[PDB]
């Protein structure tokens, strides 16, 4: 029911980091029109067509006042997390 | 939804002076506030986005500021092309919402209208209807009152009015008003008069004609 | 470079349907959100709908939700607005508006707009009558043309085929109780010119294919 957040208006509030409990966590700041559903994905390097972000937060959103937290699992190897156009490389251990 | 209010509704300033326009949001819209200019008969144009950033090709005499619930647009040294309608728009929250606009008009001295009256043409009269046209030419300010009298009786409900945009050359307005009678009713009366009240007239001005004469 | 051309406007009867389109050129259409904004005659700007660059996201103003559908063809660089169940209060100039980003406002470029008139009235060309100059209209005489009982808007007027522009006032039309419009157009000229120069108003009503030139004589 929400539109997708404008993919040009994200920056990192807390960059991708290890959560302890075998997941990857991150926070984003969004400066555009709210509320909206956060477009999030990830790819294995050299495999741009296949999303590999397995979302633990399955419907991340920016609300009128809050939102921005994303948790995912990723496969081992060199990955890139995208939140809209915002990216961050994430190497995942086996 | 967010209610956007602009103040004042109309602003009269002389050329070269500064115009300050206000925009109010019913709740905070951070800095996601835009300003648009719209000239008569044209599409709007983006002036300001992000509350204070000038859009491309916008000259430097336009500046804006604000965040949260109060925003102002300032035009320094008004040039004749700057006179137009200005709208704010919040785009912090769906649905994006325009304010109702602020008309910026050229302020000048008081100018009384020139009044002209036009009887119905003979071509219209053979069609069964009769329109009498009153013209108020080149007056300021915009407020003017026109009363129709037929054989000295004040008319009501049979006339419509229209006002031009401010003249770019002399900053005046003009007004046309049409009185419409059936041909039969038109031929039952003699004196058709247009009575004009306006701030530059010491007392109301009547222009009239006698049907046939 | 950037251009947005709307089309599809016109008269439509209440309860029926209209599709507007907007053809884009001069920019990579498929990278940007597109919006529809509307403006009723003499009123303020009124946001209608948005569609994201990739058509995945749409949102509508409440006054049109469930009746309008926005869509886009990115291989044809075209934006559409499908309008169902039209009401008189939907009558407006409709603008397509480009976003500088993927979906959000503001609106960095605007089309010229297309006029939607929701009405039962039949198209009709105006009758053009002369507003003759007289003494009742010092060195100045007023004359003009009365452009009466036409539908729909717009009509254009010129004087002497565009050669007489100074001192000309063409007023906004008034909508009469009949559902037809009337407008007048006037010129002030030196009163000594009446006896030498011809004054002829040119009235063009594209909707009904009417073209009229009335000579206005004293
Ligand atoms: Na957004
Ligand atoms: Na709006």
């Amino acid at each position: 029911t929400y539109t997708m957040c404008d993919k040009t208006k994200f920056t990192w509030k807390r960059a991708p980091t290890d959560s302890g409990h075998d997941t990857v966590v991150m926070e984003v700041t969004f400066s555009g029109t709210k509320p909206c559903r956060i477009p999030v994905r990830a790819v294995a390097h050299g495999s741009p067509d296949v999303n590999v972000a397995m979302l633990i937060t399955p419907n991340p959103t920016i609300e009128n006042n809050g939102g921005g937290f994303i948790e995912m699992q990723l496969p081992p190897g060199d990955n890139i997390i995208y939140v809209g156009e915002l990216s961050h490389q994430w190497f995942q251990k086996g | 939804e967010i209610v956007m209010t602009q103040s004042p509704a109309t602003l009269s300033v002389s050329p070269g002076e500064r115009a300050t326009l206000s925009c109010w949001a019913s709740q905070s819209v951070s800095s996601n506030l835009a300003w648009y200019q719209q000239k008569p008969g044209q599409a709007p144009r983006l002036l300001i986005y992000g509350a204070s950033t000038r859009a491309t090709g916008i000259p430097a005499r336009f500046s804006a500021s604000g965040s949260g619930t109060e925003f102002t647009l300032t035009i320094s040294s008004l040039q004749s092309e700057d006179f137009a309608v200005y709208y704010c728009q919040q785009y912090n929250n769906w649905p994006p919402r325009f304010g109702q606009g602020t008309k910026v008009e050229i302020k000048r001295t008081v100018a009384a209208p020139s009044v002209f009256i036009f009887p119905p043409s003979d071509e219209q009269l053979k069609s069964g209807t009769a329109s009498v046209v009153c013209l108020l030419n080149n007056f300021y300010p915009r407020e003017a009152k026109v009363q129709w009298k037929v054989d000295n009786a004040l008319q009501s409900g049979n006339s419509q009015e229209s006002v031009t945009e401010q003249d770019s050359k002399d900053s005046t307005y003009s007004l046309s008003s049409t009185l419409t009678l059936s041909k039969a009713d038109y031929e039952k009366h003699k004196v058709y008069a247009c009575e004009v009240t306006h701030q530059g007239l010491s007392s109301p001005v009547t222009k009239s004609f006698n049907r046939g004469e | 470079q950037v251009q947005l051309v709307e089309s599809g406007g016109g008269v439509v009867q209440p309860g029926r349907s209209l599709r507007l389109s907007c053809a884009a050129s001069g920019f990579t259409f498929s990278n940007y959100g597109m919006h529809w904004v509307r403006q009723a005659p003499g009123k303020g700007l009124d946001w209608v709908a948005v569609i994201s660059y990739d058509a995945i996201s749409k949102s509508y103003a409440d006054s049109v939700e469930g009746r309008f559908t926005i869509s886009r063809d990115n291989s044809k660089n075209t934006l559409y607005l499908q309008m169902n169940s039209l009401r008189a209060e939907d009558s407006a100039v409709y603008y397509c508006a480009k976003s500088p980003t993927a979906i959000d406002p503001p609106f960095d470029y605007w089309g010229q707009g297309t006029l939607v008139t929701v009405s039962s009235a039949s198209t009709k060309g105006p009758s053009v009558f002369p507003l003759a100059p007289s003494s009742k209209s010092g060195g100045t005489a007023a004359l003009g043309c009365l452009v009466k009982d036409y539908f729909p808007e717009p009509v254009t007027v010129s004087w002497n085929s565009g050669a007489l522009t100074s001192g000309v006032h063409t007023f906004p039309a008034v909508l009469q109780s009949s559902g037809l419009y009337s407008l007048s157009s006037v010129v002030t000229v030196p009163s000594s010119s009446l006896g030498t120069q011809t004054y002829i108003c040119n009235v063009n009503h594209k909707p009904s294919n009417t073209k009229v030139d009335k000579r206005v004589e004293p």
